């Protein structure tokens, strides 16, 4: 979508293999502000929002 | 209130103690007011911060 009707998908009761976006190279800009991006495999989240 | 002077003194002790454990729920302006979830959260840059 575009940036003035941005599309929010829920995230939930899932397992998330962070390390396939960390080790993923095709990313220009992999920045994380509240967490380390090496961390996000060894935590629980809910309410996560793409 | 007969003995009054000696539960001053118990009273302050007591709720000296009781706030010097409040202030460890306080995070003085940090992210979080616990060390495990600033040591299992970020890098060691933004961490010793």
């Amino acid at each position: 979508a575009s940036v003035y009707a941005w599309n929010r998908k829920r995230i939930s009761n899932c397992v998330a293999d962070y390390s396939v976006l960390y080790n993923s190279a095709s990313f220009s800009t992999f920045k994380c502000y509240g967490v380390s991006p090496t961390k996000l495999n060894d935590l629980c989240f809910t309410n996560v929002y793409a | 209130s007969a003995l009054g002077k000696l539960q001053d003194v118990v009273n302050q002790n007591a709720q000296a103690l009781n706030t010097l454990v409040k202030q460890l729920s306080s995070n003085f302006g940090a992210i979080s007011s616990v060390l495990n979830d600033i040591l299992s959260r970020l890098d060691p840059p933004e961490a010793e911060v």
